[PDB]
């Protein structure tokens, strides 16, 4: 089964706040779903190689060749905070 | 005890390609913040990453340079984690199957000549940069997704100086490649150092540590010696063992202790699916191989057994591209190897470091330049007369005769011209060469003024004074006339 | 004449015809919303102002006989993860509530070329996740055919405004059945063309690897006129495929004598309910009926389309939505305080349930130590998925069974069941997984609900697709209830 301490580490490594009753719940809801993510273990993969790319085609490059970027006000347009034509974040 | 230094070095290279890595903005970019970019770099909803084709050339090129191994598959992979100057939440890199693969690099140290493999040598993108102000932090992503390339050494380093011949070797290799300019002070080269001590007899490591801001050649030696003292100090002392992550200080030349790495960061790697793979066939390797200068180790080994330079300088003049190039050119206009050898090193390269100014960007050619050389060569000009045109030559150009006599710095050496002038100054000062024959006081001293006078300093000093005496001596004799 | 349940088709002869003006087009597909919409409520944004400008535009072209477009004055609806420059784009997430784009994505680029009217967006589960659409941040979509069910998902909207007599297209997209699952369960014709057929520039990611872009209409020769307009290589998408010809009308009316049809057993297995069972059968009988040989096969590999799909889709979403910040856009925490506290806060505050549930499974799979167990191993799985088709297509022309398990279920009865919801994706994601088209059409109906029959084809075979699913409407179809509901 799943721990406290694990699901709190998957929670922060995709960066989402979790609450004790959350934390719980993802507890059981983890196995529920694992159980049946093990499913997959009934199928042979013996010397199958893994499918990462499903199209049949390589080689797709861009000739370099540099386009104009976008204006400041723009590239800001949608952020909530912003200072001095940056993004505002707290202390990093 | 006795332990092993074990040090592996971490090298980022911007490549100074036209656009960005995955995306078209310019890899090169402005003052203004945020000015450089656009969709893909902003990592907005539904964007997707097209590859750098002269960036993979490239990285092929300084693989290939780096005598590794070059990958027939590769592919791209996200590398995952949370952080402002990187929007996606991911950089694309390369995970299993890098472009490059099993390379190295040989350096000299003490005596003999050491290899040092390079485990590999991926591409990836740069992140943005975050500008602390109080209390926040300020994001500017104008180089987020510039080009980059991972090169990584195998853990054969064993000293602090190992590990600065490294990077020097390194750096020259990748500047003759002509894909970065790969200078440190400007950030087109970065190392990251990782170091952890051995006790002889066993297999056990001490803490290891990873060390960051090491922003120049200098400071990577000097991060790694105190780091392996500190080690060491710590190894005697029984310390507590783990990984590390410090940061070196330059105002106090010290590694400040960042964080305790627990367990291992996990960058949940998985093969990007925006990208198709790459299939390098023979005919693009053949392509950019054919590419390739022929590489320091190269050069320097014709100059020695070839030229007969001493081992010193063909290692300097091997140092850059064009300083190489330069000396061959200049020496094929009929220069003298050694002397032109001594100029590049000394002369030049003092002109150029005192300028903050490359080669290719003064007024020196191959061709004035051995002209000049010519001209000490035969003893037309002197090394002191040689300070002042050369420097005149390197910011205006120009050939070194004219600047020598367009300024009245042609010295007269040949006895014919200055028995002229001695004959002149004993006809048009009797009294004085009479002073002489009675010793009346600084006669020599005299006529040797007047004929500096008359030639305009120019007269040859030491000559002169010989040639004065020699005439004065014959003339002990006498006449009168009204 | 209200122009609200003509074809594609006939409505680009009307309007070439000069039998009605583009604006007039236009005032009837917004009579229709208003009339309609307040109890489908597939659409999100509209584009009114915009929709009104363009069609006067139109109405001078059409004057001047300056006519050019495959898709004339036609309206459309698109689902609310495709990126509309200048029009509110939000996924149906809080998350991006509000935002509004400043690029165009490819498919819509190419919409406009061909003169198509844009209406505006439509309803989805959030983040294209779900089966129903009832995770929308803003409404719940309900079936055309029965307000008690309802219209499947992701792209419930997309298939509803189509089926409810809104738009005569809509784009929606497909990672694992989105499409396909929702014409099925609202009556309606929705292919998921082949993976790189469609551009994926401007569609915000579920999963890089299995979403694809595709249209839902009213019948099939629409759905193929709107695939052209769409289809094509994209140099912003370096996964769209280099095929230039996008002719999908082509072989549209000319029999199936002959044409060999695969029936993989697993697709009647024991997860599908007796009615769809009863109908694909019918239909089988149809196909034979109209000279298509019908033979049984094995998709041995079947079983596992759903949790492969499931942890492959999970693990890639937890990358790709992992750009949500509320940094550069969208929501953003007013009362976090460290930079932790905004990435954790903005994104648990911003995101639905299920979204954050699938992304907690997905940074799972990927972690240290599980990696190899689970997103490894089912790409292994896909990799088998695959093969069995491919073993199929050595023989076959193309492959056929039901869309979904069973017709829509209601609204609210399988919301608090994950487990449950995915189930009806059984048929539908080893189509995915191995990056093939497929197309969903009506086949009947049980106690008022469509049942799909899919048609599943070789990469790129989009043609053969609407040839056999043209000639299969011939014999049955719902043409004439739309219009009815
Ligand atoms: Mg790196």
């Amino acid at each position: 089964k799943v721990t406290r301490e694990e699901v709190e580490h998957i929670a922060n490594l995709a960066r989402l706040q979790i609450s004790p009753e959350e934390t719980e719940e993802m507890a059981n809801t983890l196995e529920s779903i694992l159980d049946f993510a093990k499913q997959n273990d009934s199928a042979d993969t013996e010397g199958v190689e893994p499918t990462y790319h499903v199209l049949d085609l390589q080689n797709v490059l861009r000739e370099d060749k540099a386009i104009k970027g976008i204006p400041q006000e723009l590239a800001l347009k949608n952020a909530k905070e912003t200072e001095d034509g940056q993004f505002k974040v707290p202390t990093i | 005890m006795h332990f092993e230094t074990v040090i592996g070095l971490e090298v980022h290279v911007e490549l100074k390609t036209d656009s960005k890595m995955f995306s078209p903005s310019p890899a090169h970019f402005g003052a203004e913040p945020n000015s450089n970019t656009n969709v893909i770099d902003l990592a907005y909803p539904g964007v997707l990453p097209v590859v750098n084709k002269r960036a993979v050339d490239w990285a092929m090129r300084a693989a290939m340079a780096l005598n590794m191994e070059i990958a027939t598959e590769s592919k791209f992979d996200r590398k995952n984690y949370f952080y402002p100057d990187n929007p996606k939440a991911y950089q694309i890199s390369q995970f299993d199957q890098p472009i490059g693969e099993n390379g190295y690099i040989d350096i000299e140290v003490d005596g003999e000549t050491k290899r040092i493999g390079i485990t590999r040598l991926h591409m990836e993108e740069d992140a943005g940069k975050s500008t602390h102000k109080g209390e926040y932090s300020l994001v500017d992503l104008n180089r987020q997704g510039t080009p980059l390339i991972e090169i990584v050494s195998e853990p054969d380093i064993r000293s602090p100086k190992e590990a600065y011949a490294y990077l020097e070797k390194l750096r020259s290799i990748i500047q003759y490649t002509g894909v970065s300019d790969v200078k440190m002070e400007e950030g087109s080269l970065r190392c990251d150092a990782n170091i952890s001590l051995r006790p002889y007899g066993q297999e056990k490591f001490g803490t290891k540590a990873e060390l960051k801001n090491l922003n120049s050649f200098n400071y990577v030696r000097k991060g790694l010696e105190y780091e392996e003292k500190r080690q060491e100090e710590e190894l005697l002392n029984g310390g507590e063992i783990g990984q590390e992550t410090r940061r070196f200080d330059e105002s106090t030349g010290k590694t400040i202790l960042m964080r305790v790495k627990e367990g291992s960061d996990d960058y949940r790697y998985f093969p990007e699916p925006d990208i198709v793979p790459l299939y390098i066939d023979d005919a693009w390797k053949e392509r950019v191989r054919q590419t390739i200068p022929e590489l320091p180790d190269e050069r320097k080994a014709k100059y020695v057994n070839e030229l007969g330079l001493p081992a010193y300088d063909a290692h300097v003049l091997t140092l850059t591209k064009e300083m190489s190039d330069f000396f061959e050119s200049t020496i094929e206009h009929g220069a003298d190897v050694k002397l032109t050898s001594n100029w590049l090193m000394g002369g030049v390269n003092e002109y150029l470091n005192k300028n903050q100014v490359e080669l290719l960007d003064t007024k020196l050619t191959p061709e004035n330049l051995a002209g000049m050389i010519k001209l000490i060569e035969d003893g037309t000009m002197s090394s002191k007369i040689a300070k002042k045109v050369f420097p005149e030559l390197a910011a205006k150009g120009g050939n070194a005769k004219q600047i020598m006599e367009d300024n009245g710095l042609v010295q007269i050496s040949d006895e014919a011209t200055l028995l002229k002038f001695v004959n002149e100054a004993l006809d048009n000062n009797e009294q004085s060469v009479e002073d002489y024959k009675n010793g009346k006081g600084k006669a020599m001293g005299f006529l040797v003024g007047q004929i500096m006078k008359a030639s305009k300093g120019q007269a040859n000093p030491q000559l002169v004074n010989q040639l004065l005496k020699q005439e004065l001596d014959k003339r002990l004799e006498h006449h009168h006339h009204h | 004449m209200s122009i609200r349940y003509e074809s594609v088709e006939n409505l680009l002869t009307l309007i070439k015809d000069k039998k009605i003006k583009p604006s007039d087009v236009v005032k009837d597909i917004y009579d229709a919303i208003e009339e309609t919409d307040p109890t489908i409520k597939s659409f999100l944004a509209l584009d009114k102002e915009n929709a009104i400008k363009k069609a006067q535009e139109l109405d001078e072209l059409q004057a001047k006989d300056q006519m050019d477009g495959k898709l004339f004055g036609i309206p459309m609806g698109i689902k609310d993860n495709i990126i509309t420059n200048g029009l509110e784009t939000t996924c149906a997430s809080k998350m991006l509530e509000g935002f509004v784009p400043i690029y165009e994505s490819t498919v819509m680029e190419k919409l406009h070329k061909e003169n198509a009217v844009l209406i505006g967006k439509l309803n989805m589960d959030e983040f294209a996740m779900g089966g129903s659409t009832e995770t929308s941040y803003f409404k719940k979509t309900v079936n055309p055919f029965d307000h008690k069910a309802v219209p499947g998902g992701s792209s419930g909207g997309s298939a509803a405004a189509v089926a409810a007599g809104l738009v005569p297209l809509s784009l929606g997209s497909d990672t694992g059945g989105s499409i396909r699952q929702p014409a099925a369960y609202c009556g309606v014709v929705g292919m998921k063309p082949t993976y790189g057929r469609v551009s994926r520039f401007g569609l915000v990611a579920f999963a890089s690897s299995l979403d694809q872009i595709g249209p839902l209409t009213r019948n099939v020769k629409d759905n193929a006129i709107v695939l052209e307009a769409i289809s094509g290589a994209d140099v912003n998408d370096s996964t769209s495929a280099p095929v230039d010809d996008v002719d999908f009308t082509s072989e549209i009316g000319k029999d199936i004598k002959g044409l060999k049809v695969a029936l993989p057993k697993e697709y009647l297995g024991e997860g599908v309910a007796d009615d769809v069972k009863e109908a694909v059968q019918n239909a089988v009988e149809t196909l034979k009926s109209l000279g298509a040989v019908v033979e049984e096969v094995s998709l041995p590999n079947t079983k596992f389309g759903i949790p492969s799909y499931y942890v492959i889709a999970s693990s890639e979403a937890s990358s790709n939505l992992s750009r949500f910040d509320g940094i550069r856009y969208g929501y953003h925490s007013k009362e976090a305080h460290s930079l932790e506290e905004l990435y954790k806060m903005s994104r648990s505050e911003g995101f639905g349930k299920e979204v954050k549930r699938r992304i907690f499974l997905g940074t799972f799979a990927l972690s240290s130590g599980y990696y190899d167990a689970y997103y490894k191993k089912s790409q292994k799985v896909r990799t088998l998925i695959k093969n069995d088709f491919d073993k199929v297509f050595e023989n076959y022309d193309v492959v056929v069974g039901p869309t979904a398990p069973t017709t829509a279920f209601n609204l609210g009865e399988e919301i608090d069941d994950p487990l449950t919801m995915y189930a009806n994706d059984l048929l539908t994601t080893p189509v995915n997984l191995a990056g093939l088209p497929g197309i969903s059409v009506p086949c009947g109906q049980s106690n008022g609900r469509p049942i799909g029959l899919q048609f599943i084809g070789k990469p790129f075979d989009e043609k053969t697709l609407y040839r056999v699913a043209y000639q299969y409407e011939t014999q049955y179809n719902l043409h004439d209830v739309y219009e009815k509901l």
